[PDB]
Protein backbone atom coordinates (compact mmCIF):
# COMPACT_ATOMS: atom_id res chain seq x y z
CA UNK A 1 0.00 0.00 0.00
CA UNK A 2 2.77 2.57 0.89
CA UNK A 3 3.94 1.81 -3.38
CA UNK A 4 0.47 2.50 -4.34
CA UNK A 5 -0.20 5.54 -2.69
CA UNK A 6 2.70 7.78 -4.10
CA UNK A 7 2.36 6.50 -7.90
CA UNK A 8 -1.92 5.09 -7.91
CA UNK A 9 -8.37 3.10 -5.59
CA UNK A 10 -6.17 0.43 -4.18
CA UNK A 11 -8.21 -0.99 -1.37
CA UNK A 12 -10.83 -3.48 -2.25
CA UNK A 13 -14.12 -1.60 -1.65
CA UNK A 14 -16.24 -4.27 -0.62
CA UNK A 15 -13.80 -4.18 2.28
CA UNK A 16 -14.15 -0.41 2.38
CA UNK A 17 -17.92 -0.62 2.96
CA UNK A 18 -17.43 -3.76 5.51
CA UNK A 19 -17.86 -3.31 9.11
CA UNK A 20 -14.23 -4.66 10.30
CA UNK A 21 -12.93 -1.28 8.05
CA UNK A 22 -15.47 0.84 8.53
CA UNK A 23 -15.68 0.78 12.53
CA UNK A 24 -11.97 1.42 13.07
CA UNK A 25 -11.79 4.32 9.96
CA UNK A 26 -15.33 5.61 11.73
CA UNK A 27 -13.23 6.08 15.37
CA UNK A 28 -10.11 7.22 13.72
CA UNK A 29 -10.90 9.53 11.84
CA UNK A 30 -12.76 11.45 15.18
CA UNK A 31 -9.57 10.54 16.83
CA UNK A 32 -7.24 12.40 14.34
CA UNK A 33 -7.93 15.57 14.76
CA UNK A 34 -9.02 16.09 18.45
CA UNK A 35 -12.30 16.17 18.36
CA UNK A 36 -15.01 15.16 21.12
CA UNK A 37 -15.78 11.37 21.68
CA UNK A 38 -18.63 11.79 23.91
CA UNK A 39 -21.20 11.15 20.91
CA UNK A 40 -21.98 7.56 19.94
CA UNK A 41 -20.44 6.09 16.53
CA UNK A 42 -20.98 3.19 14.35
CA UNK A 43 -24.75 3.74 13.56
CA UNK A 44 -24.27 0.77 10.91
CA UNK A 45 -23.58 2.43 8.01
CA UNK A 46 -20.61 4.11 6.15
CA UNK A 47 -20.26 7.77 6.84
CA UNK A 48 -18.23 10.26 4.18
CA UNK A 49 -14.99 8.33 3.70
CA UNK A 50 -12.75 7.84 0.86
CA UNK A 51 -10.30 4.82 0.22
CA UNK A 52 -7.75 7.10 0.05
CA UNK A 53 -8.31 8.71 3.73
CA UNK A 54 -8.73 5.44 5.55
CA UNK A 55 -5.57 4.16 3.83
CA UNK A 56 -3.77 6.77 4.74
CA UNK A 57 -4.67 6.83 8.42
CA UNK A 58 -4.33 3.04 8.65
CA UNK A 59 -0.57 3.57 6.81
CA UNK A 60 0.10 5.96 9.86
CA UNK A 61 -1.56 4.48 13.09
CA UNK A 62 0.13 1.42 12.41
CA UNK A 63 2.99 2.08 13.67
CA UNK A 64 5.63 0.01 10.94
CA UNK A 65 6.88 1.48 7.97
CA UNK A 66 6.26 -0.24 4.88
CA UNK A 67 3.56 -3.00 5.57
CA UNK A 68 1.78 -5.10 3.80
CA UNK A 69 -1.81 -5.48 3.54
CA UNK A 70 -2.57 -8.11 5.57
CA UNK A 71 -0.34 -6.57 8.49
CA UNK A 72 -3.10 -3.58 7.70
CA UNK A 73 -5.99 -6.03 8.01
CA UNK A 74 -4.60 -7.67 11.27
CA UNK A 75 -4.38 -4.12 12.50
CA UNK A 76 -7.65 -3.07 11.32
CA UNK A 77 -9.42 -6.60 12.72
CA UNK A 78 -7.97 -6.21 16.19
CA UNK A 79 -9.27 -2.73 16.63
CA UNK A 80 -12.48 -4.07 15.17
CA UNK A 81 -12.54 -7.14 18.14
CA UNK A 82 -11.34 -4.44 20.76
CA UNK A 83 -13.77 -1.20 20.00
CA UNK A 84 -16.78 -4.24 19.74
CA UNK A 85 -15.61 -5.14 22.69
CA UNK A 86 -15.80 -1.37 24.48
CA UNK A 87 -19.00 -0.90 22.63
CA UNK A 88 -20.74 -4.00 23.76
CA UNK A 89 -19.80 -3.31 28.01
CA UNK A 90 -21.40 -0.60 30.13
CA UNK A 91 -18.62 1.55 30.40
CA UNK A 92 -19.88 3.52 27.39
CA UNK A 93 -23.26 3.56 29.15
CA UNK A 94 -21.97 4.41 32.58
CA UNK A 95 -20.06 7.14 31.17
CA UNK A 96 -23.65 8.60 29.19
CA UNK A 97 -25.44 7.94 32.68
CA UNK A 98 -22.57 9.74 35.02
CA UNK A 99 -21.00 12.24 32.44
CA UNK A 100 -17.44 11.80 34.78
CA UNK A 101 -15.83 9.11 32.63
CA UNK A 102 -15.36 11.02 29.16
CA UNK A 103 -12.09 10.86 27.37
CA UNK A 104 -11.14 7.83 28.15
CA UNK A 105 -11.47 6.30 25.12
CA UNK A 106 -8.52 8.17 23.90
CA UNK A 107 -6.48 6.33 26.34
CA UNK A 108 -8.18 3.19 24.63
CA UNK A 109 -7.53 3.39 21.14
CA UNK A 110 -3.66 4.37 22.32
CA UNK A 111 -3.26 1.45 24.26
CA UNK A 112 -4.49 -0.92 21.64
CA UNK A 113 -1.92 0.62 19.29
CA UNK A 114 0.63 -0.03 21.61
CA UNK A 115 -0.76 -3.51 22.27
CA UNK A 116 -1.05 -3.72 18.67
CA UNK A 117 2.49 -2.59 18.09
CA UNK A 118 3.46 -5.97 20.45
CA UNK A 119 1.27 -8.23 18.76
CA UNK A 120 0.66 -7.67 14.81
CA UNK A 121 4.11 -5.53 14.43
CA UNK A 122 7.44 -7.40 13.97
CA UNK A 123 10.22 -4.99 12.40
CA UNK B 1 19.53 -41.57 -32.19
CA UNK B 2 19.54 -45.11 -33.38
CA UNK B 3 15.87 -44.46 -33.91
CA UNK B 4 16.46 -41.13 -35.95
CA UNK B 5 19.23 -43.60 -37.98
CA UNK B 6 16.37 -46.00 -38.75
CA UNK B 7 13.69 -43.58 -40.21
CA UNK B 8 16.28 -41.61 -42.46
CA UNK B 9 17.09 -44.98 -43.52
CA UNK B 10 13.66 -46.02 -44.23
CA UNK B 11 11.50 -43.81 -45.92
CA UNK B 12 10.77 -39.84 -45.16
CA UNK B 13 9.74 -36.70 -46.19
CA UNK B 14 12.82 -34.89 -47.10
CA UNK B 15 11.29 -31.46 -46.81
CA UNK B 16 11.52 -31.48 -43.12
CA UNK B 17 11.83 -29.02 -40.10
CA UNK B 18 13.80 -30.33 -36.99
CA UNK B 19 14.62 -28.21 -34.81
CA UNK B 20 16.91 -28.82 -31.07
CA UNK B 21 17.78 -26.81 -28.61
CA UNK B 22 20.04 -28.03 -25.63
CA UNK B 23 21.58 -25.76 -22.68
CA UNK B 24 25.07 -24.29 -24.06
CA UNK B 25 26.97 -25.26 -20.66
CA UNK B 26 25.92 -29.18 -20.79
CA UNK B 27 28.07 -30.34 -23.67
CA UNK B 28 29.69 -33.25 -22.39
CA UNK B 29 26.60 -35.33 -22.50
CA UNK B 30 25.76 -37.83 -25.43
CA UNK B 31 23.09 -35.54 -27.69
CA UNK B 32 24.37 -32.43 -28.69
CA UNK B 33 27.68 -33.92 -28.57
CA UNK B 34 26.54 -36.89 -31.53
CA UNK B 35 24.55 -34.11 -33.58
CA UNK B 36 27.89 -31.64 -33.59
CA UNK B 37 27.81 -31.39 -37.16
CA UNK B 38 24.58 -30.00 -37.55
CA UNK B 39 25.69 -27.05 -34.95
CA UNK B 40 23.80 -23.81 -36.35
CA UNK B 41 25.98 -20.36 -35.23
CA UNK B 42 23.02 -17.94 -34.82
CA UNK B 43 20.88 -18.82 -31.66
CA UNK B 44 17.84 -16.75 -32.94
CA UNK B 45 16.20 -14.54 -30.64
CA UNK B 46 13.26 -12.39 -30.73
CA UNK B 47 12.90 -8.92 -28.44
CA UNK B 48 10.63 -9.10 -25.15
CA UNK B 49 7.72 -6.69 -26.40
CA UNK B 50 7.13 -8.72 -29.75
CA UNK B 51 6.97 -11.61 -27.88
CA UNK B 52 4.59 -10.17 -25.64
CA UNK B 53 2.53 -8.79 -28.40
CA UNK B 54 3.08 -12.16 -30.14
CA UNK B 55 1.26 -14.24 -27.28
CA UNK B 56 -1.12 -11.52 -25.96
CA UNK B 57 -2.12 -11.46 -29.98
CA UNK B 58 -3.26 -15.70 -29.35
CA UNK B 59 -4.42 -15.15 -25.95
CA UNK B 60 -7.47 -12.41 -27.13
CA UNK B 61 -10.37 -14.58 -27.29
CA UNK B 62 -12.85 -12.92 -29.64
CA UNK B 63 -15.79 -11.75 -28.73
CA UNK B 64 -19.56 -13.41 -28.84
CA UNK B 65 -17.93 -16.46 -27.55
CA UNK B 66 -19.08 -16.69 -23.79
CA UNK B 67 -15.94 -16.50 -22.20
CA UNK B 68 -14.78 -16.44 -18.53
CA UNK B 69 -11.73 -14.01 -19.82
CA UNK B 70 -14.41 -10.71 -20.68
CA UNK B 71 -13.80 -10.33 -16.61
CA UNK B 72 -9.61 -10.10 -17.17
CA UNK B 73 -8.26 -7.39 -19.71
CA UNK B 74 -10.75 -7.50 -22.08
CA UNK B 75 -10.68 -11.05 -23.22
CA UNK B 76 -7.11 -12.37 -22.43
CA UNK B 77 -7.99 -16.18 -21.23
CA UNK B 78 -4.61 -16.26 -19.36
CA UNK B 79 -3.57 -14.08 -16.44
CA UNK B 80 -0.40 -14.44 -14.12
CA UNK B 81 -1.42 -12.40 -10.70
CA UNK B 82 2.55 -12.05 -9.24
CA UNK B 83 4.42 -9.69 -6.64
CA UNK B 84 7.50 -8.95 -5.60
CA UNK B 85 7.05 -9.62 -1.83
CA UNK B 86 4.14 -11.86 -0.80
CA UNK B 87 0.76 -11.42 1.13
CA UNK B 88 -0.58 -8.50 -0.70
CA UNK B 89 -3.55 -8.38 -2.98
CA UNK B 90 -3.12 -11.52 -5.41
CA UNK B 91 -6.34 -14.08 -4.32
CA UNK B 92 -8.40 -10.54 -3.21
CA UNK B 93 -7.52 -9.82 -7.39
CA UNK B 94 -8.79 -13.00 -8.47
CA UNK B 95 -11.67 -12.76 -5.65
CA UNK B 96 -12.68 -9.58 -7.48
CA UNK B 97 -12.45 -11.35 -11.26
CA UNK B 98 -14.56 -14.17 -9.89
CA UNK B 99 -17.74 -11.70 -8.15
CA UNK B 100 -17.33 -9.20 -11.35
CA UNK B 101 -18.02 -12.81 -13.67
CA UNK B 102 -21.06 -13.28 -11.15
CA UNK B 103 -22.12 -9.72 -11.76
CA UNK B 104 -21.85 -9.88 -15.45
CA UNK B 105 -23.62 -13.02 -17.03
CA UNK B 106 -26.46 -13.52 -14.49
CA UNK B 107 -28.16 -16.23 -12.70
CA UNK B 108 -23.72 -17.00 -12.17
CA UNK B 109 -23.27 -20.60 -10.19
CA UNK B 110 -19.42 -20.09 -11.62
CA UNK B 111 -16.92 -21.92 -10.45
CA UNK B 112 -13.87 -21.14 -8.83
CA UNK B 113 -11.42 -23.95 -8.92
CA UNK B 114 -8.98 -23.30 -6.71
CA UNK B 115 -5.50 -25.57 -7.38
CA UNK B 116 -2.48 -25.20 -4.49
CA UNK B 117 0.45 -26.67 -5.64
CA UNK B 118 2.50 -26.59 -2.77
CA UNK B 119 5.26 -29.36 -3.41
CA UNK B 120 9.08 -28.86 -4.30
CA UNK B 121 9.89 -30.08 -7.89
CA UNK B 122 6.12 -29.51 -9.62
CA UNK B 123 4.39 -32.92 -10.47
CA UNK B 124 1.94 -32.04 -13.41
CA UNK B 125 0.08 -35.46 -12.68
CA UNK B 126 -1.66 -33.23 -9.48
CA UNK B 127 -2.92 -30.46 -11.79
CA UNK B 128 -4.39 -33.46 -14.53
CA UNK B 129 -5.60 -35.13 -11.74
CA UNK B 130 -7.19 -31.94 -10.28
CA UNK B 131 -8.55 -30.81 -13.54
CA UNK B 132 -9.84 -34.66 -15.43
CA UNK B 133 -13.17 -34.83 -13.11
CA UNK B 134 -14.15 -31.34 -13.92
CA UNK B 135 -14.19 -30.41 -17.70
CA UNK B 136 -14.65 -33.89 -18.98
CA UNK B 137 -18.38 -33.29 -18.59
CA UNK B 138 -20.06 -30.91 -20.82
CA UNK B 139 -21.89 -28.63 -18.44
CA UNK B 140 -19.18 -27.07 -16.85
CA UNK B 141 -18.25 -25.88 -20.22
CA UNK B 142 -20.10 -22.76 -18.93
CA UNK B 143 -17.14 -20.60 -18.03
CA UNK B 144 -15.32 -21.15 -15.33
CA UNK B 145 -12.06 -19.47 -13.70
CA UNK B 146 -9.36 -21.82 -12.87
CA UNK B 147 -6.95 -20.05 -9.87
CA UNK B 148 -3.54 -22.63 -9.86
CA UNK B 149 -1.57 -21.40 -6.76
CA UNK B 150 1.98 -22.50 -7.23
N1 LIG C 1 -6.32 -4.12 -1.54
C1 LIG C 1 -6.66 -4.67 -0.37
N2 LIG C 1 -7.35 -3.92 0.52
C2 LIG C 1 -7.70 -4.46 1.69
N3 LIG C 1 -7.47 -5.70 2.14
C3 LIG C 1 -6.78 -6.42 1.24
C4 LIG C 1 -6.35 -6.00 0.00
N4 LIG C 1 -5.68 -7.01 -0.66
C5 LIG C 1 -5.72 -8.01 0.19
N5 LIG C 1 -6.37 -7.72 1.36
C6 LIG C 1 -6.58 -8.62 2.49
O1 LIG C 1 -5.38 -9.33 2.72
C7 LIG C 1 -5.68 -10.68 3.13
C8 LIG C 1 -5.00 -11.66 2.20
O2 LIG C 1 -4.99 -11.12 0.87
P1 LIG C 1 -4.65 -12.03 -0.38
O3 LIG C 1 -5.14 -13.40 -0.16
O4 LIG C 1 -5.18 -11.34 -1.64
O5 LIG C 1 -3.07 -11.99 -0.46
P2 LIG C 1 -1.95 -12.64 -1.38
O6 LIG C 1 -1.11 -11.61 -2.03
O7 LIG C 1 -2.65 -13.62 -2.31
O8 LIG C 1 -1.13 -13.50 -0.33
P3 LIG C 1 0.05 -14.57 -0.30
O9 LIG C 1 1.21 -14.09 -1.10
O10 LIG C 1 0.37 -14.74 1.19
O11 LIG C 1 -0.58 -15.85 -0.83
C9 LIG C 1 -7.20 -10.79 3.18
O12 LIG C 1 -7.70 -10.63 4.50
C10 LIG C 1 -7.66 -9.66 2.25
O13 LIG C 1 -8.93 -9.15 2.63
MG1 LIG D 1 -2.71 -15.75 -2.03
Amino acid sequence: PKEVIDMEPAMDPVEFCSEAFQRPYQYLKRFHQQQNLDTFQYEKGSVEGSPEECLQHFLIYCGLINPSWSELRNFAWFLNCQLKDCEASIFCKSAFTGDTLRGFKNFVVTFMILMARDFATPT
Amino acid sequence: EEFFQSLCTRAHREDYQLVILCDAAREHCYIPSTFSQYKVPLVPQAPLPNIQAYLQSHYQVPKRLLSAATVFRDGLCVGIVTSERAGVGKSLYVNTLHTKLKAKLRDETVPLKIIRLTEPHLDENQVLSALLPFLKEKYQKMPVIFHIDI
